[PDB]
């Protein structure tokens, strides 16, 4: 809750549209350090609902203790560290 | 406020300054004797509306009859190839050798062609062989393609056979059932492609009979998901394979049984009807249970309605359904003991149900079943049901063998707007010994012939007539086949709302106006006789502006050979013509140097109809290099004219003579006059003088004599008619081009009414303003509208700026009082060939409300008080003489600060009318006299479930 | 990087679809060294 | 069957009769894929 609060919002979007230009889509970078949009035509902003449609992600008190149980069960542990990964560096998520 | 006696004082002294400015300055009396001084250079003809009609019915019964020949010719020759066919299965060293459309090898080898570029053909065509398109779902190379494109390789000798007699023959197609379609000449095939010959409208049509289909929808609790959104696009895409001759209705059932749109019963399935029950398909919701016996009670009951009209063909019920225990056995029993009907039955989405029931029910009731299990199984299953349904029309042999002509649309191609003649084609193989039967029951394909509008319009001349004339076709449906009106653009429906496979079928109450009499006409047009009717109509002008009221008289008689009727449009004063009589040298030649573009300065500004005069000289549309073409082809060719029709160079240049001694004996005395920025004249000959070499450039009209609104609104007046500019910076019209006015001339040769020409002038905007003030008052408003309601003189500054705009669009207060007190009618019409910009939920086809304004009442003053609330306004208007404006004085429309919301006279984005309460009282039709199901020797022994 | 992966496979998470991931048939990245025309070398049936 | 809601796909891991029921329990009990089948049990309901 304290770290990764509000960050898997940003995928890759269209120009000047509301369709996500990915078939899987991916967190973009929070503050410019992690994933950009190699796309030439495609950005990426905020409003976006989340990786699993919004089930997995640490922006409630509620979320954040289901994706830690789910992480602890060995099981899709390591697609939310790559989802913190596009949203954020390499180094702070993995010690986590 | 002055007196009703005073305003007619003012109007009086400005309607003669007018009238005389217009009648001195163009020339109108000096014209008319110039065309009776002589009445020895040209004859008078008579224009027989009967005679016309019957000769020109003739040559399209004719033209029709070229292309069933070929079609017979065709259809012989494959049935008797494929007979002869051995059904290889090897291809390895014998090699099939064709050419495949849209390219850049298991057993067939390509080949590459030359692509001459050709004339009556968009593209680059070849006549050494034809072309082979293959669906890209379709796989070339199997088994299936190579055998039906090995013994189609004899249909080239005939495709070259059918050219040779008549050269000016299009695209000749064979549609096969296995998909392919082999089209002569060669030519390249048009992002993906999507086109399956098995679709197309002309196949669709001769593969089998009309039919009354009724779609019956599962919205049971247990499709929803995928597989409802699965049933959504399935009925979606089998209704994209009905047409205007097979009536269709959509019904759901979840423990009870209810029409999904608002139409309750049968319809005639066109393109308005089938966007309801489209966008009515893709509304509906799964939940509740299933009731079967529910279902088909109300599919039963509503195919034995015989309130309506219907198609008194083919019956079958479409069951969109998953998969079920309940066979309803009772139900069938019941209703159609004697097998009427026939079920055709789709297990659509992957699921885990009872297919049992459902493959039962297509076998009992003649029918077949069918399985989509996903998205990419529903085109090709949503039009394998022609299969079953043309089983009693291979059974009928000979008898079931007539050409059918399709609707009007637009060529895959890229050829315009086309109708195709089609013809099935069976299989025979053993049939000299019957002794196989079992896939002889299916016909091997279709073959279609094309024949562009523009061969039917080259049938149907209109220079020996008036503008105002045409002739125009019908179909049994009610549908043209030949108008004006008629565009080659989709018809649109509703209004496009976005975050050309459809034909082209426009009513002929759609063409034009709609009257009373002339649905009478239509409909005794319809089901054929011929027959003569004059009446008086209000007729539409070119521009969408403007309605006048002229007699006309409507001849019509039906087409021998197929089932169009074929009518001309002829008014009074166009029976008889000017037929140009002259063949020597020094008199033609001097009319020819008068088109001398040099000489635009002492003859005025010149421009020339692009006619087709003869084959070579192609037409240009931009009269510039065309007269320059034409002038230089008058000085070169030989006089006999081998080639050459010579009644439209003699007509064209005896008007040259006739046009120039106006311009010279006349306009040339007076060089400039205060009040006239331009003159000019129009001829039916094609040409069109404009004296000061200047003002040709400002001349912003269609160099076609016969395409000219103002030309054709001068006609049917009886006086002069004021034109008013278009608005907002529409080309330079404001303050450099003036007031256009025109005046039609009247001959009298020998007790004849004859109008060849008309004649008029640009009236000075600004010498009008100083003449109308003999100012910006800020207590009365002083305007002049013409027949229309379009602004064309004020004293308001702010007024006159916006010059030529509807006066409802600036003072709705008084133009809507107008209405109410029957100065000013209207009728409202709809434009279903229009463009807009869509809107919120490029450019897409849609509807469009066009509404025009004229004179109602024939008295010539009108006063009133309008009452605006708190306040009152009071106002005088005075008409005119001889002309089409009138005077209208009211008060500032600061007095009373009120201002009702502005009356709109433009293209307006609609959606009308209501298909809801059209389909109550449907427009009168007629339906083919054949039918071909229910035969004794049908097989139906096999269905989809015992095979798979 | 390597270390992760084969923490991720101890793990086990998609180890079976990394070993498909590392078969023979695979692109290289253009910052390798190798002759021009062979894209498609890196991976080796080792993998298994 | 309230796993079909996505309607662009079919699911295998439903709840629909008893065998696939039966199946999709001992198939969270070996813990493979169970937070798929939860992901999909929370749409169901809703979402988040
Ligand atoms: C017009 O009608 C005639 C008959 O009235 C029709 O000619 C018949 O065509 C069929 C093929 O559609 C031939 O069928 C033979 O028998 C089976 C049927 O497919 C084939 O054997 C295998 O069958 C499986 C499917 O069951 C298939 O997948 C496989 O490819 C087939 N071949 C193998 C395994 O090698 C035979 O190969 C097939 N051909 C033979 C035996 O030569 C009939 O024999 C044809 N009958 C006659 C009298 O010619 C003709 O196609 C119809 N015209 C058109 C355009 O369809
Ligand atoms: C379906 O494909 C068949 C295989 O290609 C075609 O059959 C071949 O047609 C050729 C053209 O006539 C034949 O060549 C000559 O045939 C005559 C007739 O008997 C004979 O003189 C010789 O057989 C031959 N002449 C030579 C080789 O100088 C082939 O014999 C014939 N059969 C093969 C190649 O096996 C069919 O024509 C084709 N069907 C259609 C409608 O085109
Ligand atoms: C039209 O169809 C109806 C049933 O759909 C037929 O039944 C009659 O309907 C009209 C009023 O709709 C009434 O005469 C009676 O209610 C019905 N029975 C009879 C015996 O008339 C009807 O016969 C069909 N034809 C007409 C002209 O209505
Ligand atoms: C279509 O065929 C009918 C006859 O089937 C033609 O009717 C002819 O009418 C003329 C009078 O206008 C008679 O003199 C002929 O004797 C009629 N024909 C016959 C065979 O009796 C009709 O003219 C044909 N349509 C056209 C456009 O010619
Ligand atoms: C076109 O002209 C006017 C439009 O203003 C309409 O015709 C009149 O309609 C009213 C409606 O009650 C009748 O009372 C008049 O008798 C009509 N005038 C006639 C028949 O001359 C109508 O919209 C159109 N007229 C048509 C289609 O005939
Ligand atoms: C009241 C009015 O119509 N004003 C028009 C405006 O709509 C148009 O955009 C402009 C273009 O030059 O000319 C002026
Ligand atoms: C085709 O039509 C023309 C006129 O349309 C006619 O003269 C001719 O006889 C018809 N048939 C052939 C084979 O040209
Ligand atoms: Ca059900
Ligand atoms: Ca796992």
């Amino acid at each position: 809750l304290e770290l990764f609060i509000g960050k898997m919002h940003k995928t890759c979007f269209f120009a000047d549209s509301d369709i996500v230009a990915e078939e899987d889509p991916a967190p973009c970078a929070f503050s410019g350090n992690g994933r950009q949009c190699t796309a030439n035509g495609t950005e990426c902003r905020s409003g976006w609902v989340g990786p699993n449609g919004g089930i997995t992600n640490f922006d409630n008190f509620a979320f954040a203790m289901l994706t830690v149980f789910q992480c602890i069960t060995m099981e899709g542990w390591t697609d939310v560290l790559y989802w913190m990964n596009d949203a954020m560096g390499f180094e702070l998520p993995w010690v986590y | 406020f002055p007196s009703a006696v005073t305003i007619k004082s003012w109007v009086d002294k400005m309607q003669e300054d007018l009238v005389t400015l217009a009648k001195t300055a163009s020339g109108v009396n000096q014209l008319v004797d110039i065309y009776e001084k002589y009445q020895d250079l040209y004859t008078v003809e008579p224009n027989n509306a009967r005679q016309l009609v019957e000769i020109a019915a003739r040559d399209i019964e004719k033209l029709l009859s070229n292309r069933s020949k070929a079609l017979v010719r065709l259809a012989l020759e494959a049935e008797k190839v494929q007979a002869a066919h051995q059904w290889r299965e090897d291809f390895a060293s014998n090699e099939v050798v064709y050419y495949n459309a849209k390219d850049d090898e298991p057993g067939s080898q390509r080949i590459k062609p030359v692509f001459i570029e050709d004339a009556n053909f968009g593209r680059q065509i070849s006549y050494q062989h034809a072309a082979v398109h293959i669906p890209t779902d379709i796989y070339e190379g199997s088994t299936i393609v190579l055998n039906e494109l090995n013994w189609t390789s004899a249909l080239d000798e005939v495709f070259k056979k059918n050219r040779e007699e008549d050269p000016s023959l299009l695209w000749q197609v064979f549609g096969s059932a296995t998909g392919l379609a082999r089209y002569y000449p060669a030519s390249p095939w048009v992002k993906i492609d999507l086109y399956d010959v098995r679709r197309r409208p002309w196949y669709i049509q001769g593969a089998a009979s009309p039919k009354d289909m009724l779609i019956l929808v599962d919205v049971s609790g247990s499709v929803s998901g995928l597989t409802l959104k699965l049933i959504r696009t399935s009925v979606s895409e089998m209704l994209e394979t009905l047409s205007d001759d097979d009536f269709v209705n959509v019904a759901s059932f979840n423990s009870n049984a209810q029409d999904v749109s608002c139409f309750q019963h049968l319809v005639q399935a066109n393109v308005r009807n089938k966007k309801v029950l489209k966008d009515a398909v893709n509304n509906i919701t799964a939940k509740g249970i299933t009731d079967y016996k529910k279902g088909f009670s109300f599919a039963f009951e509503q195919l034995l309605n015989y309130n309506v009209s219907r198609a008194n063909c083919n019956k079958i019920i479409m069951l969109f359904t998953d998969g079920g225990e309940e066979r309803a056995q009772e139900i069938f029993n019941k209703y159609n003991k004697d097998k009427k009907v026939r079920v055709f039955t789709f297990s659509v989405g992957q699921h885990n149900y009872d297919r049992g029931p459902i493959q039962w029910m297509a076998c009992e009731n003649k029918g077949y079943y069918y399985e989509i299990p996903s998205i990419g199984a529903i085109r090709i299953n949503t039009q394998e049901y022609l299969d079953v349904l043309g089983r009693p029309m291979v059974l009928a042999g000979d008898k079931a063998k007539q050409v059918q002509w399709t609707n009007v649309y637009l060529d895959a191609l890229e050829l315009g707007l086309v109708i195709t003649g089609t013809l099935p084609v069976f299989n025979i193989t053993g049939q000299f010994e019957n002794k196989t039967n079992l896939k002889n029951q299916l016909i091997l394909g279709v073959m279609g012939v094309d024949v562009s509008l523009e061969d039917i319009k080259r049938l149907t001349p209109r220079f020996t007539l008036c503008p105002n004339g045409y002739y125009f076709a019908i179909d049994p449906n009610g549908y043209v086949l030949l108008h004006p009106n008629l565009q080659p653009k989709p018809i649109g429906v509703g209004i496009p709302t976005i975050n050309s496979q459809e034909p082209v079928t426009l009513d002929f109450l759609d063409a034009e106006l709609e009257n009373d009499i002339k649905v009478e006409i239509r409909n005794k047009m319809i089901d054929g006789e011929s027959g003569e009717k004059t009446f008086r109509t209000l007729v539409k002008s070119q521009d969408e502006r403007y309605i006048d009221k002229g007699n006309r008289t409507y001849t019509w008689t039906p087409v021998n050979g197929t089932d169009y009727s074929l009518a001309l449009v002829l008014p009074t004063y166009s029976f008889y013509y000017i037929k140009a009589k002259l063949e020597e040298t020094i008199t033609q030649a001097r009319y020819s140097e008068t088109l001398k573009p040099d000489n635009f300065e002492e003859s005025g500004y010149t421009f020339i109809a692009p006619r087709d005069y003869c084959n070579d000289l192609k037409i240009s549309d931009n009269n510039t290099e065309f007269l320059l073409n034409f002038n230089e082809f008058i000085d070169r060719k030989t006089p006999n004219n081998p080639s050459c029709n010579a009644d439209l160079i003699n007509r064209v240049l005896l008007d040259a003579g006739f046009t120039n001694e106006l311009v010279q004996n006349y306009w040339s005395k007076q060089k400039n006059i205060k009040g006239v920025k331009a003159r000019f004249v129009v001829t039916d000959g094609g040409i069109t003088r404009v004296y000061p070499k200047e003002a040709g450039e400002n001349w912003q009209e269609n160099p076609e004599t016969y395409e000219d609104s103002f030309y054709k609104r001068s006609l049917d007046n009886d006086n002069y008619v004021f034109t008013a500019p278009y608005f907002n910076k529409s080309g330079p019209g404001a303050y450099e081009s003036g007031i256009m006015v025109s005046k039609a001339v009247e001959i009298y040769i020998q007790g004849k009414l004859l109008k060849p020409a008309v004649v008029g002038i640009k009236i000075d905007v600004n010498s009008w303003i100083e003449n109308f003030t003999k100012r910006n008052s800020d207590v009365m408003d002083c305007v002049i509208l013409d027949d229309g309601g379009f602004l064309l003189m004020a004293n308001h500054d702010d007024y006159t700026n916006q010059i030529g705009r509807f006066f409802g669009e600036i003072d709705p207060s008084l133009m809507r009082h107008l209405v109410n007190i029957s100065v000013y009618a209207f009728n409202k019409s709809y434009d279903y060939q229009s463009v807009c910009e869509p809107g919120a939920a490029s450019k897409q086809s849609c509807i469009t409300e066009q509404t025009q304004y004229f004179f109602d009442n024939d008295s010539k003053s009108f006063s009133g008080v309008l009452d605006c609330g708190n306040c009152s306004r009071i106002f005088h208007g005075e008409k005119l003489m001889n002309t089409n404006l009138i005077f209208i004085m009211v008060e500032s429309k600061g007095t009373c600060p009120c201002d009702t919301r502005l009356l709109i006279q433009a293209e307006q984005t609609s959606d009308g009318p209501n298909p809801c309460d059209m389909v109550k009282q449907p427009r009168y039709r007629k339906g083919p006299d054949v039918c071909f199901d229910n035969n004794v020797l049908e097989d139906y022994t096999d269905c989809g479930g015992v095979s798979g | 990087q390597a270390v992760l992966l084969l923490f991720r496979c101890a793990t086990g998470e998609a180890w079976q679809e990394i070993m498909l991931a590392c078969l023979p048939g695979k692109l290289c990245d253009p910052e390798s060294d190798y002759n021009p025309g062979e894209e498609y070398t890196c991976g080796s049936n080792f993998a298994i | 069957g309230k796993f079909n809601f996505d309607e662009t796909q079919t699911k295998r891991s439903t709840f629909d009769n008893f065998p696939q029921a039966l199946l999709t329990v001992f198939q969270i009990l070996t813990g493979e894929d169970w937070n798929a089948v939860m992901y999909d049990g929370i749409m169901a309901y809703g979402g988040p």
